[PDB]
């Protein structure tokens, strides 16, 4: 938990709880329940995100205005990692200059890990400038918005041949997408290692000229996500459900007895990862005293998961003893089989009511979590996910939030938490004065839990 | 000024 | 009290805050198609003074009298003494009623947003997305 | 497996009639059991759905039962429509395949 | 899905002027979708471009129609249309109503030929 | 309404091929798996296979597993099942029916499972003599 | 217009490789790019080549589109009785679209 100022991302990332907990209490004793081992996927909800190239050139007068350097010029910063020093519209030049010369773009040691930025005069008069930076785009890949808050209304995957299958929404003559374009490694290095890439995409903005790779979309966005492998899974039957249940789970699933065709497109980047982990668990556990029973089966749960499903069956009792090692003897191996296969069946019915037990406290829990998102909405995430999870409360939702980590070293409290600006009001926690990374200028914000920095309007109280 | 609401069930 | 005795008992329970107990309470139901929410969400009778939750004109069954009451949670209406708060400007609110949900910007409101493009909350499975970086800004 | 099921039925109008149907521990033990009718000369034409749920269209005369590995239809008040051949059908997980039984003929 | 159609008479005089009309399904003629023209095929010999005409109504006809050739463009309807002047016997033709859709491509989607006959 | 409308009557000899068609009505026709059953004159239904029209897939049983192909036309919505190596005891009438199986969920597609022939064909007799 | 010159038939048997020419001038077919659409009779013209020598997807390996100088080329392999079309070299020439005079195909 270091030092950390939190900022909700423009409201986009929200999230909301729902009472999506549904207890279904199977009603039969049947005892008669299959063994296996299970692993399920979660529909894949979050966005795809990409790396994107920001264009631009700067104009000073404060004003600060951007503007698209031209595609010339785009293509000499590709290439050569350089930049021309004018722009034209008559034109201007860097402050009391006339040359028009080449420039070598340096790194800007202010940018972060996100919208690393390159310019050529490090002024931190005209200036040249190129962010590399995220990009998100959620199915349907229609749109993608990147880290500096600019919506692009261009499929991440249009590749100029298949707009019956993807999106493109912006100007037509403001994209151009290259063949085989060659940019360099690193735009701060003087010479570094030119890279081709099979189809790049140019969109001239109005303040900017955005680039991105385009991909395959099939190749690159798998729209299922692994949660978890239960190696000791029951399974219950009905007359049209499966129930599938897990010891160490407090989850019960339940789906239809039809079965998901295991050769659909939609599970191509999943099949081979699950039954590489069926085939591991299977390897690592059961090889010895189990046998597989059928094969892979795909099932798709009410509540939306995907289950791959491998059955196993115990080895009889006198292979079980053979490794740790007429007709009547038969007899007795018989009756030994018959008896341990009752009691067997016994405790695995126990195990599923054991199982179900779970659900009416979790669908309660989620309740309470609920209830106290709504005083603090981090904690309560952060305990869900198991992980910390800054979160902002905005009504009937919440807000996802992203943490820039600061010096670390600048913190200092403020030894008097009364409010000198209002006698009677007093804060509610300690002030603290901080720098950001390699950043002087002291900000003033609140101490906050787990060495969270709060900015904004400070807390405060009456003074008792 | 105003805006208009959608039903629900339960 | 609502809330967590829903909670308790799985069915929904209107219940009010009495000190050290709670009263039920019964729901009447309103016409439904005469919900009508204000776009300004700032205290015009006081200023600095801004409503927690928006206000809703609606109307009762086989009446015409327009009534003024507050959106509660799970399409609730509440009448009585408005919850008001401080305007915390900036402000950027989201409200959800029906199968809808209102965003709200510096009090006042903006547009209408998708509830598909509202994630929920998965306790059991508990798989996160990570949200825009930041940039030092 | 099989579905076994009495070859006949007989009765007179406003008698009640029952078809039995047995199967295994796999189909009837753990899937659901479709009757079909079919009058001679025409095309099947499914009774019942589920154990003892009912499509549209078709009388309140015929109410379906299910128990164990067995299942019943009864057809009260036994109408001269009612002679037909009755088929009980159900999903064998072991063949993984639809089984109908061997057809009882009700001839009022 | 770009469907396209066209609305062209059948039998027309060879005088005065032959209106033909393209209309567009599945997508919007706007500022993202290139160029839309018009192509003529006398029967039994090859294709000949006639005009093409963007969203804004900048349009290009060809040098040789230029002068007996009008194209206008109604986004508002979704549709462009071609004005054929002075007509000949020659002029009987399939007019096929096409377009630039993709970014590589130049005429992938393609209407379904109305026969004029002059 | 849903219907399924079948060929008329047919008449060939040991060794011939029947295609029998399945036209479907009031539904979508690859939305739901398809059963061909059969019955001998005077003997009960006899289950012969199932067809999937959204994806091609069919099995049979293995007295017909090698003889059947299954062919479709989404256009017509109409479904084929040719029946080769034909013998005096395959004179039979012959149904297609639909099951309430659909062949494909909101997101994947979906394998064969028996939830009831609910819809059934008109029926097609296929005689067969030297 | 400068109509670009291209063989008014051609043809092959079953299996063998055809070529189909496209003359063009040094300002139409040098410096645009070269497309090659195949139509059969009584229909809308398909987009066989869009660039130089790239096939849209779904176009089989069998066509091959190429370029020297001016002279631009189609070569289609293995040919199939499915081949028999009007074949059409198309691209600008200043600003404006110009086809071929279309290559009759016989198997
Ligand atoms: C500074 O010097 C550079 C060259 O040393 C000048 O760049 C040149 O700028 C012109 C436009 O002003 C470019 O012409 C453009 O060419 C492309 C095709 O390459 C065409 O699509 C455009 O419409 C336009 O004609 C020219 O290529 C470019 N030279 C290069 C890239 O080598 C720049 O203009 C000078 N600026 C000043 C203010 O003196
Ligand atoms: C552009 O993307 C499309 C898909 O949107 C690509 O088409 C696929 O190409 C692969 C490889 O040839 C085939 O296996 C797929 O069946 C194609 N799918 C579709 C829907 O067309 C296309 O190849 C890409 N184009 C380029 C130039 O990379
Ligand atoms: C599951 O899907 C696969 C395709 O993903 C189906 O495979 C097809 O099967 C038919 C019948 O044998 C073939 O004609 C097709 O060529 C197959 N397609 C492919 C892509 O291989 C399979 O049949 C489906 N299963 C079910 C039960 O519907
Ligand atoms: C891009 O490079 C590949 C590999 O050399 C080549 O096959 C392809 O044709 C190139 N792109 C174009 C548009 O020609
Ligand atoms: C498990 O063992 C089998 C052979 O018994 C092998 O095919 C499979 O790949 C193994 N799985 C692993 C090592 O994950
Ligand atoms: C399991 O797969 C094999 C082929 O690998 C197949 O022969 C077998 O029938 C399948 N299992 C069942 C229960 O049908
Ligand atoms: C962080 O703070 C320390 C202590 O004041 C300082 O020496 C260092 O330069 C700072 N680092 C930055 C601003 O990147
Ligand atoms: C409910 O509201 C609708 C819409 O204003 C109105 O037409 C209807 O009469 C109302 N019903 C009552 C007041 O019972």
């Amino acid at each position: 938990y270091p030092y950390r100022v939190c900022s909700m991302a423009q409201g986009l990332d929200l999230i909301r709880f729902e009472r999506n907990i549904v207890c279904t209490s199977m009603k039969p004793i049947n005892e008669d329940l299959d063994e296996g081992i299970m692993v399920v996927y979660k529909r894949n909800i979050c966005a795809h995100t990409f790396k994107v190239r920001v264009y631009q050139k700067v104009l000073t007068f404060s004003n600060t205005e951007y503007v698209a350097p031209p595609m010339w010029e785009i293509h000499h910063i590709n290439s050569h990692s350089q930049c021309y020093s004018s722009y034209s519209r008559f034109v201007a030049y860097h402050r009391d200059s006339y040359e028009n010369k080449t420039m070598q773009l340096m790194p800007d040691d202010y940018s972060n890990t996100c919208s690393t930025r390159y310019v050529t005069v490090k002024d931190q008069n005209l200036n040249c400038m190129v962010t590399i930076t995220t990009a998100r785009s959620k199915y349907p890949y229609h749109f993608f918005i990147t880290s500096t808050g600019d919506v692009v209304d261009i499929s991440p995957f249009y590749n100029g041949t298949n707009r019956n299958a993807s999106y493109f929404g912006e100007n037509a003559d403001k994209f151009f997408i290259f063949p085989n374009y060659t940019i360099v490694s690193d735009f701060g290095r003087p010479n570094s290692a030119l890279e081709t890439h099979r189809l790049v995409a140019f969109l001239e903005r109005a303040d900017s000229v955005i680039s991105w790779d385009i991909q395959d979309e099939k190749n690159v966005t798998c729209q299922l996500t692994f949660w978890e492998a239960s190696e000791r899974t029951i399974r219950s039957e009905a007359e049209d459900s499966y129930h599938f249940s897990s010891a160490k789970m407090t989850a019960t699933f339940l789906s239809k007895k039809q079965e998901v065709n295991m050769s659909d497109s939609a599970l191509d980047c999943v099949r081979d990862e699950a039954i590489n982990k069926l085939q591991q668990i299977f390897n690592t556990s059961y090889n010895q005293t189990y046998e597989k029973y059928g094969n892979v089966s795909v099932f798709e749960t009410t509540g939306g998961l995907v289950v791959f499903w491998q059955g196993i069956k115990q080895k009889s009792l006198v292979e079980l003893e053979r490794l740790a090692n007429e007709s009547v003897h038969n007899l007795v191996y018989a009756q030994l089989q018959f008896t341990y296969d009752t009691l067997r069946g016994y405790i695995n019915r126990a195990l599923a009511q054991i199982a179900e037990a779970w659900c009416v406290d979790q669908r309660r829990t989620l309740e309470v979590f609920k209830e106290l998102s709504k005083i603090n909405p981090s904690a309560i995430l952060s305990a869900i996910y198991n992980k910390p999870i800054a979160a902002r409360f905005m009504g009937d939702v919440l807000g996802l939030a992203s943490c820039v980590t600061i010096n670390q070293t600048s913190v200092k409290v403020l030894r008097d938490m009364n409010v000198k600006e209002s006698p009677g009001r007093c804060y509610s926690r300690p002030v603290v004065i901080f720098n950001f990374a390699n950043s002087s200028y002291v900000q003033y914000g609140q101490l906050g839990e787990d060495n969270e920095i709060l900015l904004g309007n400070h807390r405060t109280e009456e003074c008792q | 000024g105003d805006v208009v609401g959608v039903n629900t069930t339960k | 009290p609502s809330a967590i005795l829903s909670a308790i008992y799985n069915k929904p329970i209107a219940a009010r805050f009495m000190g050290d107990v709670l009263g039920l309470a019964s729901c009447v139901t309103i016409n439904q198609t005469s919900v009508k929410v204000l776009r300004d969400m700032n205290v015009k009778e006081s200023p600095g003074r801004c409503y927690s939750r928006p206000v809703v004109i609606f109307n009762f069954a086989n009446s015409s009298y327009v009534q003024y009451g507050q959106l509660g949670e799970d399409n609730e209406i509440l009448l009585g003494n408005h919850r008001t708060e401080e305007c915390q400007l900036p402000s950027l609110k989201i409200f959800i009623a029906g199968n809808s949900a209102y965003e709200y910007v510096d009090y006042l409101f903006k547009r209408m947003i998708d509830l598909s493009s509202i994630s929920t909350v998965d306790s059991m499975i508990a798989l996160d997305c990570d949200p825009l970086c930041n940039t030092d800004f | 497996s099989v579905l076994s099921q009495p070859p006949s039925a007989s009765g007179t109008p406003g008698q009640r009639v029952t078809i039995s149907c047995s199967g295994s521990s796999s189909n009837i033990g753990k899937n659901y059991v479709y009757w079909y009718q079919q009058v001679p000369g025409t095309a099947p034409k499914l009774l019942m759905f589920k154990n003892n749920q009912r499509p549209s269209g078709v009388p309140d005369r015929f109410s379906g039962s299910k128990s164990g590995t067995s299942a019943s239809l009864a057809i009260s008040g036994l109408r001269s429509e009612d002679e037909a051949d009755y088929y009980c059908s159900a999903w064998d997980g072991s063949l993984s395949r639809p089984l109908f039984g061997g057809g009882t003929k009700v001839t009022v | 899905q770009l469907q396209l159609q066209e609305s062209g008479p059948g039998l027309v005089k060879p005088s005065e002027t032959l209106s033909l009309t393209c209309t567009v399904s599945g997508a919007s003629i706007d500022r993202s979708t290139y160029y839309w023209g018009w192509i003529r095929q006398p029967p039994g010999k090859g294709l000949e471009w006639i005009a093409n005409i963007y969203y804004n109504g900048r349009a290009v006809y060809s040098p040789s129609l230029k002068s007996r050739v009008t194209i206008s463009v109604d986004t508002s309807k979704n549709q462009f249309s071609l004005k054929v002047r002075s007509l000949t016997a020659a002029d009987t033709a399939v007019y096929y109503c096409a377009t630039r859709w993709n970014y590589f491509f130049d005429f992938d989607y393609w209407g379904r030929g109305t026969l004029v006959t002059v | 309404q849903v219907q399924l409308v079948q060929s008329g009557a047919e008449v060939k000899n040991p060794g011939a091929s029947v295609k029998v068609s399945c036209k479907a009505s009031g539904y979508t026709f690859t939305d739901y798996y398809i059963h061909w059953v059969r019955q001998a004159p005077g003997q009960g239904l006899e289950w012969m296979g199932w067809f999937n029209p959204n994806s091609g897939g069919t099995n049979f049983v293995q007295n017909f597993q090698g003889r059947v192909t299954m062919t479709r036309d989404t256009s017509i919505s109409t479904a084929y099942m040719e029946l080769s190596r034909l013998r005096s005891d395959d004179t039979a009438m012959y149904y297609c029916a639909k099951d309430s199986a659909k062949t494909a969920s909101a997101y994947y597609g979906l394998n064969f499972f028996y939830y009831g022939m609910d819809v059934w064909g008109q029926g097609t007799t296929v005689t067969v003599s030297s």
